[PDB]
């Protein structure tokens, strides 16, 4: 806010002001992978990865 | 607030411009090695040799 000095303030009178600042979204982050079925009778690399990705 | 800063600067104000015991130095108080403390030293001396009230 500004402010003013004196007794007589005939045509001096300021208006308000509010400012804005805006947040935004990004793009997702994904992890994204395959197997055959084959590949998951050891089941052990699968859970590994999903550690890995996390 | 702003009223409350406009109070803080007329006082600090005031007491600089109206302030006669003027401690002075030729350099920045970063220099030699005790600056600061010789500078407030150089404050409390002028005040007790003029005999001021404190």
């Amino acid at each position: 806010s500004p402010t003013q000095e004196g007794w007589d303030l005939t045509d001096k009178a300021t208006g308000l002001l509010e400012l804005n600042v805006a947040v935004n979204m990004g793009e997702p982050d994904n992890d994204f992978f395959q197997l055959r079925a084959d590949d998951l009778r050891d089941e052990t690399a699968y859970r590994r990865r999903i550690q890995s990705a996390a | 607030r702003k009223l409350a800063n406009n109070v803080e600067l007329k006082v600090a104000n005031m007491a600089a411009e109206m302030g006669s015991l003027v401690i002075t130095s030729p350099d920045a108080i970063g220099t030699n090695t005790a600056d600061a403390w010789n500078f407030v030293a150089d404050a409390e001396e002028i005040m007790f040799s003029r005999e001021l009230n404190r």
